[PDB]
């Protein structure tokens, strides 16, 4: 069970979000590894620490991190990437992903339904 | 025929109006050819879409500033930044503006005499009228009609009627107007298509029209230097100007451009414009001081680089109690209008302000992990959800006077890659304005109050506004003034300035319309000019 295997099981139970891209994957953790994951321990003690008891600060403090990268898509002012980052997923129903067209057009005059 | 230099919107309808008159046309510009799909790739790849400057890079030859991080082009002292942006590439700095049209009202033009304060144009709006309405017709304008008076009376209606309002800006008219009708509210006009327009598509509301449209469903400046081509006028990016030589009948003879080596080239023609920007083209002047000319091309006055002026900005943002979702269509689809104009004008500074109805989901979501507390998904996607629907901010422009002190200048010490000097530029903001943002603070606090405001924060530092307008001022007689009311210099009866650097008002607007409408105003004149 490699790296990425656990980052993408860790990711999908930070994220709730089942189907998460292991190619999108691969890259987030390749630049938090820049300076993030001290160890070689860190993520699947991360991991046992979540699925089941609780989290350090410290231990808290990454999976924010992990989260951070997903949802923004950036990790150190560096684009990993932008259409499939998770925030405009979540709301995805009423609000565009500026530089992207709805694909029907003029639709924003209406109160969006909650 | 004519040297054009600047391939910004002031320049290039210029070019393009005389190459369609037959007359043969020479464009320089300083940047590079950049194409509309390159800067939209470049925008999706910026780790910070907030920065406006940051899908444009500075060319070391034809530098322009930039913030994210700074990169020192611009030398700022005085009392204050004039940390304004442009840029420098074919189609100039409107590939990223919001695309505001708005005329000046009527006292904007005589500010002197009816508020006894700045200093008047020579000319006034039923001058200028006619040339706003070409100036609408050319670059695309939508409006409102006659349920909304926006105080600058017209003989036509807008070419295209707006889309409708998002939600989010159509309520708070709606609110804002029954509070205080004297504030009066309106839907703001802008070079953006409700419908298939001049062969460019209707606005789709990719909500990013600064820093780009990637469809151009709004105006920017490369559709007339595309136009001015087809018509023939010639273009010659990575021509960076840095001297117009003067010749013995006291005209203009020629103007000096370095490529991108640094290497010197020379241009002769008729005619000469410059539509550099409010910077660039005051720079382009001094570094042209020779025998004749001690001071500097056109500068019997003292006053180029002088007058120097731009909109201080000031701000209010919260969380409104009720859900409102900016972020959907333009960025900007209303202003404030009801302070642009008054008696007070003679005490204290006109502003408009308007609403911004910017996409907040990055912002927020940002915001919320910054609190460093770990969430259940749920509890995530909810607040992500909430916040970005709730968030509100009023910008506003304030007027700033024309003042001689505030001024760019070249540098005498510091220089480019390419060995040209740089722009120095001395500013200060004074009491005028700043008693002006104090009544500002005032109706944002009670914007605040109507909208059910929470976690108000006041923006209190001044910001720029990039509306670069007076270095060459317009005047009646040619000793506290750069050009004539037809923007040919008093000094060279062959050179005249298409740029906001003629207005010696700035006045309550975004100010590209005026020049739009300026840079006709002078291509008649010169198309009688055999
Ligand atoms: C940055 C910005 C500006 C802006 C805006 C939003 C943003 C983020 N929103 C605006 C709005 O809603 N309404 C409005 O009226 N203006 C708004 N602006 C400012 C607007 O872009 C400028 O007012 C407008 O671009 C001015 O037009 P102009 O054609 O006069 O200036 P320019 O577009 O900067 O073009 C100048 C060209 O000249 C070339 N140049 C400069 N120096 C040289 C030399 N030495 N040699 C050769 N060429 C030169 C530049 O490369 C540029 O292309
Ligand atoms: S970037 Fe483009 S399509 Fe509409 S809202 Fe802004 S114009």
């Amino acid at each position: 069970t490699a790296p990425l295997d656990t980052f993408m099981t860790l990711s999908e139970s930070l994220t709730g979000k089942k189907g998460l891209s292991r190619v999108i994957g691969e890259r987030l953790l390749q630049a938090l590894q820049k300076g993030s994951f001290k160890t070689a321990d860190s993520l699947p003690q991360l991991a046992g620490a979540l699925a089941s008891g609780s989290l350090t600060p410290e231990q808290e403090s990454l999976a924010l991190t992990i989260l951070e990268a997903w949802y923004l898509g950036i990790v150190d002012n560096v684009v990993i990437t932008y259409e499939e980052a998770l925030m405009f997923g979540v709301v995805s129903d009423t609000l565009v992903i500026r530089s992207y067209c709805p694909n029907k057009p003029g639709f924003w005059a209406d109160k969006p339904i909650e | 025929d004519v040297v054009v230099v600047g391939s910004g919107v002031a320049g290039a309808i210029v070019a393009h109006q005389l190459a369609m008159a037959g007359k043969a046309v020479i464009l320089l510009e300083a940047g590079p050819r950049m194409p509309r799909w390159e800067i939209v790739e470049r925008f999706r790849n910026q780790p910070d879409k907030m920065d406006f400057m940051a899908p444009y890079p500075s060319s070391p030859w034809a530098p322009h500033p930039e913030y994210g991080p700074p990169n020192d082009y611009l030398i700022l002292k005085g009392e204050h930044k004039f940390n304004s942006q442009y840029i420098r590439a074919v189609g100039g700095t409107t590939w990223h503006w919001a695309a505001s049209a708005w005329r000046f009202i009527p006292n904007d033009f005589k500010m002197k005499s009816v508020y006894g304060v700045g200093r008047d144009w020579p000319i006034q709006y039923d001058d200028l009228e006619p040339y706003y309405q070409r100036a609408e017709e050319e670059l695309g304008v939508w409006g409102p009609g006659p349920e909304e008076d926006l105080y600058s009376p017209r003989k036509q209606p807008y070419p295209m009627p707006p889309l409708p309002l998002s939600f989010n800006e159509q309520t708070i008219k709606t609110a804002l107007n029954n509070y205080d009708p004297k504030f009066h509210v309106v839907t703001e006009p802008v070079a953006r298509n409700s419908r298939p327009y001049d062969g460019r598509p209707t606005c789709c509301g990719n909500n990013n029209c600064m820093p780009i449209c990637p469809i151009g469903a709004m105006y920017n400046g490369i559709v007339h230097v595309e136009k001015a081509e087809r018509a023939g006028a010639k273009l010659i990016e990575n021509a960076v100007v840095y001297k117009l030589e003067t010749g013995p009948d006291k005209r203009i003879v020629a103007a000096l451009y370095k490529d991108k080596t640094g290497a010197e080239h020379r241009v002769e023609g008729k005619y000469f414009v410059l539509a550099a920007n409010g910077i660039e083209t005051p720079k382009i002047l001094l570094m042209s001081a020779n025998r004749d000319f001690p001071n500097g091309v056109a500068n019997s006055s003292d006053m180029v680089g002088r007058n120097l002026m731009d909109h201080p900005g000031t701000g209010v943002s919260f969380y409104a109690s009720e859900k409102l979702w900016p972020g959907r269509g333009p960025q900007e689809m209303t202003s404030l209008i009801g302070f642009r104009d008054g008696p007070f004008r003679a005490t204290e500074a006109a502003k408009k302000i308007h609403l911004s109805n910017l996409s907040r989901i990055d912002q927020e979501t940002q915001k919320i992990f910054k609190a460093g507390k770990l969430m259940k998904p749920d509890e995530l996607d909810a607040q992500i959800r909430d916040r970005s629907a709730r968030y509100v901010q009023f910008d506003c422009f304030h007027e700033i006077l024309p003042q001689p002190e505030n001024r760019i200048v070249p540098s005498k010490t510091a220089t480019d890659a390419i060995g040209i000097p740089r722009p120095e530029i001395t500013y200060a903001i004074d009491d005028y304005v700043k008693r002006g943002a104090a009544h500002t603070r005032e109706v944002y606090a009670t914007a605040a109050k109507v909208l059910g405001g929470t976690d108000v924060v006041f923006n209190d530092e001044f910001a720029p506004n990039n509306h670069i307008t007076g270095s060459t001022i317009m005047g009646a007689d040619a000793r506290d003034s750069v050009v004539d009311k037809d923007c040919r210099t008093f000094d060279h009866p062959n050179l005249f300035i298409s740029s906001s650097a003629t207005m010696p008002t700035v006045g309550t607007v975004n100010v590209t319309l005026t020049i739009a409408a300026l840079a006709l105003r002078m291509s008649d004149t010169l198309k009688k000019e055999v």
